RNA sequence: GACCAGGCA
DNA sequence: AAATGCCTGGTCT
């Protein structure tokens, strides 16, 4: 691999360093492995991170592996886009997917999650446990043809 | 469908060369290219515009009604 | 829940957003007849005119900034600075 | 369009003159923008163009038989012998000047297509017509002079401008509006309304 | 050492090189205690958060670090005077105008990011169609879906 | 989904688009018919009467007219139809739906939608014929070309809806877009392409076209400025009047590979007092990139004076190209007689490489890397081998191009092309593929009933040694073919698959913004980022600067 | 005489290759533009179809007969029916053609131009006549007949120009080269190897000297002298296109004058 | 449907004169005269005569939209030289030219046989 | 016309590839985009 | 008198073919530089010719001229669109009365033809006209 | 009402860089060995070649529209036969005893190296460029 | 309602 | 339980 590393001159220089990229993964047990830098260590496996090192590193991976997605085509996409994501996805302490097992059980309001795969389930386990919905999501306001929490409805005008 | 009357491109009236083509062709037993400079088409705006011409209008006219 | 003048802690700026509804709202007042608190330097268009009322603040509105937990901050277009 | 995948919708018509012209007089019927050359490597549509002009010049049908040994050089050698450049460009005069043009131009005879499909018969155009009877909102096609979809994609887009009013507007105020009575107590449209 | 930050500085500089026609010929009337003293002063003036609270005195402090430090490390009192002869008047401009671009760049109250980010991933992901890993989308799908049968794991040691 | 979410509405119109040259960036050509049919609810006032009236008259069959007058208690009166719609006096209060009239603001969009920039406001300008009218340079935001896409237009109908997209979803207002923090509307085509050429240190231009093009910049001085040559004749150079169209007070340093304050190679770029002082101007400099001409204009003059940076280098700038001409054809893709000797037999080494592996292979001497099969490894190889092939025969080819040659002519602006189409048009198309290996034995041990059983030659497998310009053989074809299927075929999957992402993102994310405490939470309230991209700096107003505290030797960090 | 000067080199019936020199390239172009498209010509404007058994559409052949050319030497006295004072048509303005064909022999029947029939009254004007420069003498082919078809025709050709319609236009070729020799530089050829071996040589080089191999670049030089040639249709003689252009031309130049005055 | 009517490209309409002459306000003695239903042959041929005139400033013109067959000349001229004037000589320069040239052809073509 | 007629159509591992075998007996480039693309063949 | 013989891609396994009969029955005993490269036939074993490469192809791709001088996709996204070409679909659509028809008011057959068109009456129905082009950058439009 | 430098230059090499109308010349100065010059010239209007002896002036005189002949019987700082006008921009410490300036005629480039021009050598746009025989 | 065909991507 | 967006058109129960 090539890695930048500071000399001892004060300049970055090229000091290559021998990496082994594997194809398997057990990150719990190779880190104890001698040797290599357990500092390091790596994988894109970021449930996995997740398990072992915490989920704030979780997060981390998931974004730098997200960004690797993007950037490998050569595109940018400025951070905190991706982070926001990846937060969004991260906050509830796990690893949160963007499929529906995920953000639409979340907490939100019936009508949210109704806009969303399961809109006939999702307003009769609804109903039968009557939801009180804020109606305070943007998904919802569209729903009743009012002004939301977006730009022109966040503050409110007087005279 | 008809020998187009005049050239798209630049308007030279070709409508009165379509017969005297087609004889050029098969009585005076030409090819296709002199048959064309004959008939004073020159240039190839005028030159696609008999050369490429399908005479149609013979087919439809074997239609009775 | 209401909060003083004082310990205010939002942004002394004004948004674009609530820019662009102020003056939307005031363009709306003017297109329908209203008191117009500027001198036009001919100006026709309710908006352009709405502009230039705000350009010289004197557009009698007040924004009010809901916070996330209820309570917000009462600020008057007079007070808001508009760089943008 | 050509005959290689590359198709395009007219920009606007230019009269002879405008046009730009060839020392001979001749003039083009279509004008296509270089650029949309390079990517698509479509060759052949280059390589059908040096073959149909010499093919027009000495009346001649233009084989452009797939697998042959017909080559972009016996061609351009045949093209020579017609008096011009053996590769296509001929000096051009610009039509609103008359001065020549400084970058000679690939001309000569294209087979194209008039494909189906003309703005016309698209133009469609609507401002508040019909309704459907179910939804109480525009109706579809513009046979029928109906709506067109403002459908959730574009939503996003709005609320992504921050333009909460637009969107209700939209959302409402066209298609969908409709004022219905609730009961204080029972949020529900059980409110007989007897308006008088 | 290229990361993107609000307020192009090395711009404002250029825009007082020729707003105020400094010559590189005759001395400055800067005063050591006038850069120094300002640059540091200037970092009191960029604020993002208004609390007056000891908590949010600390965020604010830290949402603008990383800006600071490009910041000294431009107005620095050599580079200041030996690298772009600036002038009090010049040098006095180039500051109280960081500080109003600055608040400038901040964002509204109102600015929709969750959706503005959604589509901002979204968007370059529809720009995607083709050394031996899972990429493109069907890995941004593997990820986006938390799943676990991943198809190109591997584990990278040093 | 697509009753309440999505809906069919009112004040819509959808057409062909074709750029227009001649408009501006921010406005949009609607075809005078639809403009008679979109209407919009203004209300009568003394500031207006005199218009309004006189529109009322013009009824609803010329354009300046309107359909439909609104009074107190509700009444619509259909000026089509209306024994007295000769007749009407306005009364203060009244509602005239009006045409759309020119200038006014409307939401225009292409789709699919996936970003605000699909949906833009336009200033309105009627014209004949009937296909919606944009700037170039609107381009890529919509991602729209002209090859037939169609385009849908939304009239505001409230004079809040108006300010809100004047405002806030403009045209002007989004080049420099938050998501990629650089502008996303370059300078394309003809523009881009001719700019360039316009700027070549060969290109001169004199008096009759200079007043012509300085004129044809409408915010011109009218002050002609000094010809760069005044000796035996008054010439300017491109550069000279281009930066007519630069404003006062941008500056721009650039410097690529050789540029060095004197650039023997026409450089990089240096831009002083909007005085382009020397460097080519192409993609990096006009383009839509970081450091760009228009990331600067934009920032530094305003968006709006950026809006029309567009216009004007483009006025300009296509007029000298329409008066100097550019082209392409067969020719600009024929390589040096020696040229392709030379490539012929670049790829004949290849092919005994290939054939070197192979026997080699056969006779078992291999030596298999690690954790690759002696079989994987062979493969790898000649994979490796024709694929440098392919790319010398083609940098073989790029060399010969000569500067006058279109093709480079055109990727040398960054206007269109790249090595690789050069390469396969005029040297060794290349190796096809399947599925990330070279074609399959779809057959017994053959890939063809035209080859015999097992034969891993580059021939057999879909190495297409041709270039499009000598043509591939029917094996060729085929192949080439089967990789092009393979490509067509992933499209229209790519889309789909990405399609559902790009919601499930947007469904996800939907309610999080950025409340008045700095803070990011969605509807629930709780808290995402305690500061927006942790610095609550918006991604427009960004841009990559260098922090020159890190980098250098220690020596240099302290000089 | 005085500037602008001409040398015909061929004439004819229909071209006239000539030389026009010392003027400049701008004229030289007004005046070609102008020849192709602003000098007017009687043609057919408006069919009135009573009878059509053919295998062609009414606006088909409508269309046809509008690009039939047509006489049109005294065509500058008669009007432009939107400044006669007629309703619609009459013998000041117009010229009205009669065409009747019946497909009378089991061997079809062609119709040719020379078959429109002249109904209105000349007033002795050479005006509207179908122009034929056939051999046989059967201007253009503009429909083919079964057994019993019909073909009952009317039409009424008026006064117009290029710029309505390219009907209207009397020029259909005009040939134009300025500097045959490089020597002005106006263009930058495209080369393999010689641009001089690749590029063919115009016959208007023998009219010119070359360029004197080591002679420095004519900087202050501009474009005088052009070889041109305006093919004609026919509705107009050759040298008739080149004098009408010549003033039309020159009268659209004096309304702009006579503009300035009115104002 | 959307298209104009072809006449429109020669005849002016309602409200439409042959020239519309305002001063410029960028330049002194600067004026753009526009011009209606006419195109490049006028526009084109008269700004380069005006260009023969010394005392002529300034001179260029354009067609800001084909659809449309308008264009605008600008002129400046030398102090107490009235561009209006420098139109003048310029069109009728022109206008002698262009009579000359007639006749000259005329001659030629007498001396023609064929 | 004439290729409606020689149309063919594959309801429903990987069978919108143009497989080696196809050689000879289905046209290698007409079929239609996305959709149905590879599954429906013209002989 | 077995000269010919039809085979499915079932027994099409078990035979070699020489795709030019010519240039692949020839004994080995220059070549011009602008003919493509082809190989060279290695096989004592033909045991059938085909009658003509071209034939892979069907109906549309049977019009395009050289499409081996083009990049695969676009050679299906013309065969695609030739399907939306006007012309005349048949001589009797004067008396066909159905739901449209486009007809080309005057059909040209093509300057560039295939040896292969002569099958599919294209000549003698074409849909297309034969333009004189000119790929020029001019008024931007 | 000036003039700012003068100089008879020999030419050391010519070069044109894939352009048909400029070349890229630098010519060394007679009498002072410091002075060294590199400058774009349009071969096209005025040749030039190996060794030739080439005289240069500056200045800054013979900013309002720009007009052209009837001066023809008027001004003329005409003593030269090739001359142009530009715009300078950086002056720079070639270091020791030497320093150097650029300037740019609308893209013509001139890179000129001495000392004593410290004075003699404008500080703005202003800069025409006048050579002879 | 069933259904397939097509345009852009 | 879900499987791009939008757009036009044509046939049959
Ligand atoms: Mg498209
Ligand atoms: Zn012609
Ligand atoms: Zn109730
Ligand atoms: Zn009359």
């Amino acid at each position: 691999y090539d890695r930048k590393v500071p000399s001892p001159t004060g300049e970055y220089v090229k000091e290559p360093e021998w990496v082994l990229e594997t194809d398997g993964v057990n990150l719990s047990e190779v880190m104890t492995v001698p040797g290599i830098d357990p500092t390091r260590i790596y994988t894109n496996s970021f449930i996995d991170i997740m398990e072992v090192l915490g989920i704030e590193a979780g997060r981390a991976a998931l974004y730098k592996e997200v960004y690797n997605v993007i950037a490998s085509d050569g595109s940018y996409v400025n951070y905190r886009h991706m982070a926001l994501l990846v937060d969004v996805m991260t906050t509830q302490g796990g690893l949160t997917s963007v499929t529906r097992h995920g953000f639409n059980r979340s907490n939100t309001g019936a009508l949210m999650r109704c806009s969303f795969e399961e809109t006939v389930e999702i307003l009769f386990e609804a109903g039968a446990s009557a939801e009180l919905d804020d109606c305070r999501g943007v998904s919802e306001n569209v729903i009743l043809g009012q002004m939301a929490p977006i730009g022109t409805g966040a503050f409110d005008v007087m005279i | 469908m008809i020998v187009p009357v005049r050239c798209f491109s630049c308007g030279k009236v070709v409508g009165d060369k379509w017969e005297s083509y087609l004889n050029l062709l098969q009585e005076d037993e030409l090819d296709e290219g002199t048959a064309l400079s004959r008939l004073g088409l020159k240039r190839y705006c005028c030159r696609r515009m008999i050369l490429t011409h399908v005479d149609l209008i013979e087919k439809f006219l074997r239609y009775n009604p | 829940k209401a909060i003083p003048k004082d310990q205010r802690a939002t942004t002394p700026y004004m948004t674009k957003y609530e820019r662009a509804r102020i003056l939307g709202t005031r363009a709306l007042q003017i297109s329908m007849n209203a008191p117009v608190f500027v001198d036009l330097e001919g100006e026709t268009d309710p908006l352009r005119i709405a502009m230039k009322e705000l350009a010289e603040k004197k557009i009698p509105l007040v924004i009010r900034r809901y916070l996330p937990d209820g309570s917000f901050e009462d600020w008057s277009v007079e007070e808001l600075i508009v760089d943008l | 369009a050509s005959r290689h995948g590359q198709k395009g919708t007219i920009g606007i018509t230019y009269r002879r003159e405008d046009m730009p012209f060839t020392a001979e007089g001749i003039v083009p019927d279509l004008i296509i923008n270089p650029h949309a050359i390079p990517s698509r490597m479509t060759v052949a549509h280059l390589i059908e163009c040096l073959l149909s002009k010499v093919a027009a010049l000495s009346g001649n049908e233009g084989d452009a038989s797939p697998f042959t040994d017909i080559t972009v050089e016996g061609i351009s050698k045949l093209l020579r012998e017609h008096g011009y450049q053996s590769r296509g460009f001929e000096v051009m005069y610009n039509g609103h000047t008359g001065k020549k043009l400084m970058a000679q131009i690939f001309f000569g005879p294209t087979y194209y297509q008039r494909l189906r499909h003309m703005v016309d018969d698209k133009i469609h155009a609507r401002a508040r017509g019909p309704m459907q009877v179910l939804t109480r909102q525009p109706v579809e096609g513009r046979s029928r002079d109906g709506g067109l979809r403002f459908g959730e994609m574009e939503r996003d887009c709005m609320i992504a401008h921050g333009a909460a009013s637009f969107l209700k507007e939209r959302l409402m105020e066209a298609s969908d509006a409709f004022r219905v009575h609730i009961c204080g107590i029972c949020g529900l449209m059980t409110v007989i309304a007897k308006l008088n | 050492a290229n990361w993107p930050l609000p307020v192009n500085i090395r711009r404002i500089i250029q825009n007082a090189q020729q707003t105020f026609h400094i010559d590189h010929t005759k001395p400055s009337d800067l005063t050591i205690k006038d850069i120094v003293l300002g640059v540091k002063d200037l970092q009191e003036n960029l604020l993002v958060l208004r609390g007056k609270n000891e908590i949010i005195q600390n965020a604010q402090r830290d949402a603008v670090t990383l800006f600071c430090c490009l910041l000294r490390s431009r107005l620095a009192t050599r580079r200041v005077l030996q690298e772009y002869r600036l002038t009090k008047q010049a040098f006095d401009w180039v500051l109280s105008n960081i500080e109003a671009q600055f608040l400038r760049s901040v964002v509204h109250p109102g600015e929709m990011v969750g959706v503005l980010a959604a589509q901002s991933i979204g968007e370059p992901a529809t720009q995607m169609t083709l050394k031996k890993v899972t990429s493109g989308v069907p890995r941004l799908k593997e990820i986006l879906n938390v799943a676990k049968n991943m198809k190109t794991p591997s584990l990278t040691v040093y | 989904r697509g009753n309440l979410m999505g809906k069919r509405v009112d004040f819509s119109a959808r057409t062909v688009i074709s750029g227009d040259p001649n408009l501006e960036l921010d406005q949009v050509g609607v075809p005078k018919s639809i403009a008679k049919t979109l209407t919009y609810p203004e209300v009568v006032t003394p500031y207006n009467i005199d218009r309004l009236t006189q529109l009322v008259r013009n009824g609803p069959n010329e354009h300046p007219g309107a359909k439909y007058v609104i009074r107190d208690s509700g009444d619509r009166i259909d000026l089509r139809y209306s024994k007295r719609a000769g007749d009407i006096q306005l009364q203060y209060g009244w509602k005239v739906e009006r045409h759309i009239m020119d200038n006014d603001p409307v939401l225009f969009n292409r789709q699919p939608s996936l970003h605000k920039m699909s949906m833009m406001a336009h200033r309105v300008k009627v014209i004949p014929y009937s296909t919606f009218r944009l700037n170039l340079s609107v381009t890529s935001p919509y991602n729209a070309d002209f090859d037939g896409d169609e385009m849908n237009l939304h009239v505001p109908q409230s004079e809040e809806t108006r300010a809100e997209l004047s405002q806030l979803c403009a045209v002007p207002l989004q080049i420099v877009s938050p998501q990629s923090n650089k502008p996303c509307m370059g300078i394309v085509q003809d523009t881009l392409c001719g700019i360039r050429k316009l700027t070549l240190r060969d290109t001169f231009i004199e008096l009759d076209q200079v007043l012509n093009m300085l004129y044809w910049v409408p915010d011109w001085d009218g002050v002609i400025p000094t010809p760069a040559i005044i000796k035996p004749k008054p010439l300017w150079s491109g550069k000279q009047i281009l930066s007519v169209a630069i404003p006062n007070g941008i500056h721009l340093q650039r410097f690529d590979e050789g540029t060095t304050l004197l650039s023997p190679k026409d450089n990089g770029m240096l831009i002083i007092d909007g005085q382009i002082i020397f460097g080519v101007v192409e993609k990096k400099t006009v383009g839509s990139s970081n450091g760009g001409l228009i990331h600067v204009v934009t920032r530094e003059k305003g968006p709006q004076v950026c809006a029309k940076l567009f216009g004007n280098i483009q006025k300009v700038v296509n007029f000298w190209l329409l008066h100097n001409g550019f082209s392409t054809g067969i020719g600009d893709t024929i390589a040096d007689g020696p040229t392709m000797r030379e490539i012929t037999e670049t790829i004949a080494e290849a092919k005994k490489k290939v054939l070197d592996v192979t026997k080699e292979a056969q006779a078992n001497l291999l030596t298999a890397k690690h954790g690759m099969t002696l079989r994987e490894s062979f493969e790898d190889n000649v994979v490796r081998f024709l694929n440098e092939a392919r790319d010398k025969a083609g940098r073989l080819a790029e060399v010969n191009l000569k500067d006058l040659n279109n093709v480079k002519q055109m990727v040398m602006a960054g206007s269109k092309g790249s090595f690789i189409n050069i390469a396969q048009m005029s040297a060794c198309v290349g190796q096809q593929s399947v599925e990330g290996k070279r074609i399959a034995f779809g057959f017994v041990d053959r890939t063809l009933p035209h080859f015999s059983k097992d034969d891993y030659s580059p021939e057999s497998k879909g190495f297409v040694e041709n270039s499009y310009l000598r043509g591939l053989t029917p094996q060729e074809f085929f192949f080439h073919a089967m990789g092009g299927r393979e490509g067509l075929i992933d499209t229209a999957v790519k889309t789909a698959e990405t399609g559902y992402i790009q919601r499930r993102l947007v469904k996800a994310l939907e309610d999080i913004m950025v409340h008045y405490d700095n803070t990011t939470r969605n509807s629930l309230g709780n808290v995402i980022q305690f500061i927006y991209g942790e610095d609550g700096m918006d991604a427009a107003h960004i841009e990559k600067q260098s922090l020159d505290t890190i980098g250098g030797s220690d020596a240099a960090f302290e000089k | 005489e005085e500037g602008p000067q001409v040398k015909i080199r061929e004439a004819s019936k229909d071209n006239v290759d000539f030389i026009l020199s010392n003027v400049d390239l701008a004229m030289a172009n007004s005046l070609r533009r102008v020849m192709i498209a602003e000098i007017p010509t009687l043609a057919i404007d408006s069919v009135e179809v009573e009878t059509n058994t053919t295998v062609l559409a009414d606006e088909f052949i409508a269309h046809r007969l509008g690009l039939i050319p047509l006489q049109s030497m005294d065509i500058e006295q008669l009007e432009y029916s939107r400044d006669c004072f007629c309703e619609d048509h009459c013998d000041k303005c117009s010229v009205v053609l009669t065409l009747q064909a019946f497909g009378e022999s089991e061997s079809t029947t062609n119709v040719y131009s020379k078959d429109l029939v002249i109904v209105s009254n000349l007033m002795g004007r050479n005006i509207g006549h179908p122009i034929i420069q056939d051999k046989e003498g059967n201007g253009v082919l503009i429909c083919k007949l079964r057994k019993g078809q019909e073909l009952k025709l009317t039409c009424v050709a008026k006064k117009g120009i290029a710029k309505e319609h390219a009907k209207w236009g009397p020029a259909a070729a005009i040939e134009f080269e300025y500097d045959p020799w490089n020597k002005l530089k106006h263009t930058d050829y495209w080369y393999e190897q010689d641009s001089a071996k690749e590029w063919p040589q115009s016959k208007n080089c023998e009219y010119e000297d070359p360029p004197n191999e080591g002679d420095p670049f004519d900087y202050k030089a501009q474009a005088d002298t052009f070889y041109m040639n305006v093919e004609s249709v026919g509705s107009i003689p050759v040298d008739q296109v080149v004098v009408r252009g010549i003033d039309t031309l020159q009268k659209k130049v004096a309304s702009i004058l006579l503009a300035l005055t009115q104002m | 449907m959307n298209a104009p009517d072809r006449f429109e490209l020669f005849l002016l309409g309602e409200g439409e004169s042959k020239l519309k002459i305002d001063p410029d306000t960028k330049a002194p003695n600067a004026v753009v005269i526009t011009f209606e239903k006419e195109d490049h042959t006028l526009g084109n041929l008269i700004r380069a005569e005006l260009l023969n005139d010394r005392k002529v400033l300034f001179a260029a013109y354009k067609v800001e939209h084909p659809f449309f067959a308008r264009f605008k000349l600008r002129i400046q001229t030398t102090e107490g030289y009235d561009p209006k004037d420098a139109l003048k000589n310029a069109c009728n320069s022109i206008i002698n030219k262009l009579g000359a040239l007639k006749t000259n052809f005329e001659t030629e073509w007498n001396l023609q046989t064929l | 016309t004439l290729s409606h007629l020689r149309r063919t159509n594959t309801p429903i591992a990987k069978p919108r590839q143009l497989h080696n075998t196809h050689w000879g007996l289905v046209c290698p480039a007409e079929t239609p985009e996305g959709q149905a693309c590879g599954l429906v063949k013209n002989l | 008198e077995g000269l010919v013989e039809y085979i499915d891609a079932e027994e099409e396994e078990s035979i070699l073919i020489a795709m030019q009969p010519e240039d692949l029955e020839p004994a080995e005993a220059d070549v011009d530089p602008a003919k493509r490269i082809r190989v060279s036939h290695h096989a004592t074993t033909f045991t059938h010719c085909e009658i003509h490469p071209s034939m892979i192809l069907g109906v549309a791709a049977s019009i395009i001229p050289f499409p081996d001088h083009n990049q695969s996709p676009r050679n299906t996204y013309q065969s695609a669109m030739g399907k939306q070409a006007m012309g005349v679909f048949l001589t009797n659509y004067n008396v066909r009365m159905d739901t449209m028809a486009n007809i080309l008011y005057y059909p040209q057959k093509p300057l560039g033809t295939t040896r292969a068109m002569e099958y599919l009456k294209f000549r003698e129905l074409p849909a297309g006209q034969n333009a004189i082009v000119a790929i020029a950058c001019y008024s931007g439009y | 009402s000036n003039t700012l430098f003068d100089d008879i230059f020999q030419v050391s090499e010519v070069d044109p860089g894939r352009y048909n109308k400029v070349c890229r010349i630098e010519a060394a100065s007679t009498t002072q060995d410091q002075c060294k010059l590199t400058l774009d010239i349009n071969v096209e209007l005025f040749p030039v070649a190996a060794q030739d002896s080439l005289t240069v002036t500056i200045a800054s005189s013979l900013t309002r529209s720009w007009r052209p002949p009837q001066a023809g019987d008027r001004s003329l700082a005409d003593d030269y036969d090739y001359v142009m006008y530009g715009t300078a921009y950086k002056f720079e410490e070639v270091s020791k005893d030497l320093i150097a300036v650029y300037y740019s005629f609308g893209g013509l480039l001139m890179r000129l190296e001495g000392n004593y021009r410290n004075l003699n050598n404008l500080k703005q746009e202003n800069a025409y460029l006048l050579i002879r025989r």
